[PDB]
């Protein structure tokens, strides 16, 4: 509920690369984002703005 | 940048505003970050640091990161931790 993102991964990470975590931040954070992480336990900030992300969510 | 692209603990309100970090730095990966220049922040003194709990219980500075600092904009509000 408190976690934000201050800045997000621009480039689009290949669905290869990433594991099924998801976790949406609230809607109070300064930055509208999406939390994935990527296959090497990374968690990444993500623009939910970005086709890139929709595209993966719908995947999940 | 893109090792910065990671989420942290934000303190809370009771003014129904953005939820908004102590200070303008955070841990990540092994890189210790810098929020962006424009990004809202607390700015909170040594004192008010050591008594922060989980309730209101002194006026919180707003202000705004630039540079690592969060410089003041005289807005008060009633930030608290969860």
């Amino acid at each position: 509920s408190t976690t934000c993102c201050y800045r997000f991964i621009n480039k689009k990470i290949p669905k290869q690369r990433l594991e099924s975590y998801r976790r949406t931040t609230s809607s109070h954070c300064p930055r509208e984002a999406v939390i994935f992480k990527t296959k090497l336990d990374k968690e990444l900030c993500a623009d939910p703005t970005q086709k890139w992300v929709q595209d993966f969510m719908k995947h999940l | 940048e893109a090792r910065c692209a990671c989420p942290a603990r934000h303190l809370n309100n009771t003014n129904g505003t953005v939820l908004k970090p102590l200070g303008c730095h955070y841990f990540c990966n092994g890189t210790l970050c810098t929020a962006p220049d424009g990004y809202p922040c607390y700015n909170l003194t040594a004192q008010q640091v050591r008594t922060l709990t989980t309730y209101p219980n002194t006026s919180c500075a707003v202000g705004v990161c630039m540079k690592g600092t969060c410089v003041k904009n005289g807005t008060m509000e009633q930030c608290f931790k969860t």
